[PDB]
C-alpha cells in the first residue's frame, strides 16, 4: 500500500499521519524527528598556522669578504654589509679597524605545532542533509537514519520508507568557511596566493603536510648597530594571534535559525527550516480487517477546559455505543488541534478521555475514532505565564471558525444592515416598475 | 584546564520581555540571539552589577 505525507522540520514534534483504505480499520502513524545534520561539500583551499622565523647565528669574516647566496626558501632575504667592529666580550674580535664584513641571513617557514592547531578554509557549494527519524506504529518502534534526498531508501521492520528532497536549499554558511578548532567562521577569506600581512592568511599551505609554503609577512632586515654582535630585523606580527583575540564571536553565536555549529566533520546540526516529504510502503500484514475491529456507533463529544497553553492544555470527553472491547486509533481532521497519544483502548461503557491542544479562542476540529466521526466546539481561555521553557506543540493558527462568540456578533451586524440594504432596494424595484408605466 | 562558572542570573518575566539581573566578580561575556527567521546578535563584556532587558 502507498501513502505520502509532509512533516514540519522542528525537532521533538510528534506528527501523526492517517491511513484509510477500504476493507480495513483506519490506522495512524507517528513520525518524530530526533536530529538533523547538514554537512557542506568541503574542499580545503588552504590551511593556516602561526609562523616561526629562524635567524641563525650571524657569520662574520675578519679579513676577507663574503657574498650573497640566493637560496630557495619562502621569504628568504640575506644581504651583506661593509666593515663592522664586533667587540664581543673581552677586547675586540677581528683585531682590525676595517675590512671585516658580517653576512646576515633570515627566512620563515611553518610552525612546529602546525599539525596540531590550525585554521582550515573550505568552500560550501552543496550540502547533504541527514536525519534520525523514529517510526511508531502498532507494537513497533525503530529508529533509522537516511540522507534526506528523494532517492535514498531505508527499511523498518517489514516496511520501507524514503524521504523526499528538502523544500528549500538554504545554508547557514556561505560559500566561504574558516575552521580553527571549534568555531567555523562565515567570513570571506582572502584566496590562495594573495595573502596579506597582519590580516588572516599571512602564511598559507595547500594541505596539512606538503612543500610549497606561501608567505609575505614583510620581513625586513636592517643594519647592525655599534660594537655588539646581534642580527636585528623587523617584521609585521603574527596574524593568527590577532585572529585568536580579534575574533568577535563564532558562528555558533550568530547563526540564523538557531543551529549549533560543530566542527570536526564540519557540520551544521539541528536547524529549523522548511518541511520534509515522506513516502510509505506499509504492507498488508499490518492492518486489521474490519470484522475484527470493534464497531463504534453514535459519537458525541463535549469539551471541558481548553486553555491556550503551549502544551496539551485541553481535555474532551466522548460517548458512544460500542458492541465489543478493543483498540481504536483516533485522529484529528483539522490543523487547529492535535490530539495526543493516538491509540485509545475502547471498553464496554461509552466514555473515553482525550488530550488536545489548540492555539485559538474557538476550535472546530472533528474526531474519528473507528470509521465514525463527530465535531467538537469549545470556548477557550488564554493562559497566564509569559515566558515558558519549552517550545510549541500546536500549529500557529488564530482564527475562530464560523460560529464562535467573537464571530456571532459579526453575523448579527452583517445580516442586520445587509438585510436592510436589500429592503431599500426592494422599495426602488417597486417604484421603478409601477410609476415608470403609469 | 580549569575555568570557574558564573552565578546563575536572576530573571523576571514580563509581557514579551525578560529582565535579567547580573552579578560578576570579573569580566564575563554575554551573548543572546533570536532563534527565528532573523538573528539579532548582542555581545558585551559585563564588568559590574548591571541590569538588562
Ligand atoms: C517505543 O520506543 C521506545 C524505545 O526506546 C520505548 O519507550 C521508551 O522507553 C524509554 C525507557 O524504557 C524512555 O526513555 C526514558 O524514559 C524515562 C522515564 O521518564 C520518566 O521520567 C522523566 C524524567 O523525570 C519524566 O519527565 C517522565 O514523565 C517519566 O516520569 C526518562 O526518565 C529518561 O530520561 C533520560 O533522558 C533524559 C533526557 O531526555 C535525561 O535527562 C535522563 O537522565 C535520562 O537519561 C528517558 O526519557 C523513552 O522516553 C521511551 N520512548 C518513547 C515513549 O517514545 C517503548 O518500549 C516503545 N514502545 C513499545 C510499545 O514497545
Amino acid at each position: 500500500y502507498e501513502h505520502t505525507a509532509t512533516i514540519p522540520n522542528v525537532v521533538g514534534f510528534p506528527y501523526k499521519a492517517h491511513i484509510e483504505r477500504n476493507g480495513f480499520s483506519p490506522m495512524t502513524l507517528q513520525l518524530e524527528v530526533l536530529g538533523t545534520s547538514l554537512e557542506p561539500t568541503l574542499n580545503l583551499e588552504y590551511i593556516t598556522c602561526e609562523y616561526k622565523t629562524v635567524v641563525p647565528s650571524p657569520y662574520i669574516k675578519c679579513c676577507g669578504t663574503s657574498e650573497c647566496r640566493s637560496m630557495e626558501r619562502p621569504d628568504y632575504q640575506c644581504q651583506v654589509y661593509t666593515g663592522v667592529y664586533p667587540f664581543m666580550w673581552g677586547g675586540a674580535y677581528c683585531f682590525c679597524d676595517t675590512e671585516n664584513t658580517q653576512l646576515s641571513e633570515a627566512y620563515v617557514d611553518r610552525s612546529d605545532v602546525c599539525k596540531h592547531d590550525h585554521a582550515a578554509a573550505y568552500k560550501a557549494h552543496t550540502a547533504a542533509m541527514k536525519a534520525t527519524i523514529r517510526i511508531s506504529y502498532g507494537n513497533l518502534n525503530q529508529t533509522t537514519t537516511a540522507f534526506v534526498n528523494g532517492e535514498h531508501t531505508v527499511t523498518v521492520g517489514g516496511s520501507r520508507f524514503t524521504f523526499g528532497p528538502i523544500s528549500t536549499a538554504w545554508t547557514p554558511f556561505d560559500n566561504k568557511i574558516v575552521v580553527y578548532k571549534n568555531d567555523v567562521y562565515n567570513q570571506d577569506f582572502p584566496p590562495y596566493g594573495s595573502g596579506q600581512p597582519g590580516r588572516f592568511g599571512d602564511i598559507q599551505s595547500r594541505t596539512v603536510e606538503s612543500k610549497d609554503l606561501y608567505a609575505n609577512t614583510a620581513l625586513k632586515l636592517s643594519r647592525p648597530s655599534s660594537g655588539t654582535v646581534h642580527v636585528p630585523y623587523t617584521q609585521t606580527p603574527s596574524s593568527f594571534k590577532y585572529w585568536i583575540k580579534e575574533r568577535g564571536t563564532s558562528l555558533n553565536d550568530k547563526a540564523p535559525f538557531g543551529c549549533v555549529i560543530k566542527t570536526n566533520p564540519v557540520r551544521a546540526e539541528n536547524c529549523a527550516v522548511g518541511n520534509i516529504p515522506v513516502s510509505m510502503d506499509i504492507p498488508d500484514t499490518a492492518f486489521t480487517r474490519v470484522i475484527d475491529a470493534p464497531a463504534v456507533t453514535n459519537l458525541e463529544c463535549q469539551v471541558a477546559v481548553c486553555t491556550h497553553s503551549s502544551d496539551f492544555g485541553g481535555i474532551a470527553t466522548l460517548t458512544f455505543k460500542t458492541d465489543k472491547p478493543g483498540k481504536c486509533a483516533v485522529h484529528s481532521h483539522s490543523n487547529v488541534a492535535t490530539i495526543q497519544e493516538a491509540a485509545v483502548d475502547i471498553k464496554t461503557d461509552g466514555k473515553i478521555t482525550l488530550h488536545f491542544s489548540t492555539a485559538s479562542a474557538s476550535p472546530a476540529f472533528k474526531v474519528s475514532v473507528c470509521s465514525a466521526k463527530t465535531t467538537c466546539m469549545a470556548a477557550c481561555e488564554p493562559p497566564k505565564d509569559h515566558i515558558v521553557p519549552y517550545g510549541a506543540s500546536h500549529n500557529n493558527q488564530v482564527f475562530p471558525d464560523m460560529s464562535g462568540t467573537a464571530m456571532t456578533w459579526v453575523q448579527r451586524v452583517a445580516g442586520g444592515l445587509g438585510g436592510l440594504t436589500l429592503a431599500a432596494v426592494a422599495v426602488l424595484i417597486l417604484v421603478t416598475c409601477v410609476t415608470m408605466r403609469r | 584546564c580549569r575555568v570557574p562558572v558564573a552565578r546563575a542570573p536572576g530573571v523576571t518575566y514580563g509581557k514579551r520581555e525578560l529582565t535579567v539581573k547580573l552579578h560578576p566578580d570579573h569580566p564575563t561575556l554575554l551573548t543572546y540571539r533570536s532563534l527565528g527567521a532573523d538573528p539579532r546578535p548582542y555581545e558585551e563584556w559585563i564588568d559590574r552589577y548591571v541590569e538588562r532587558t
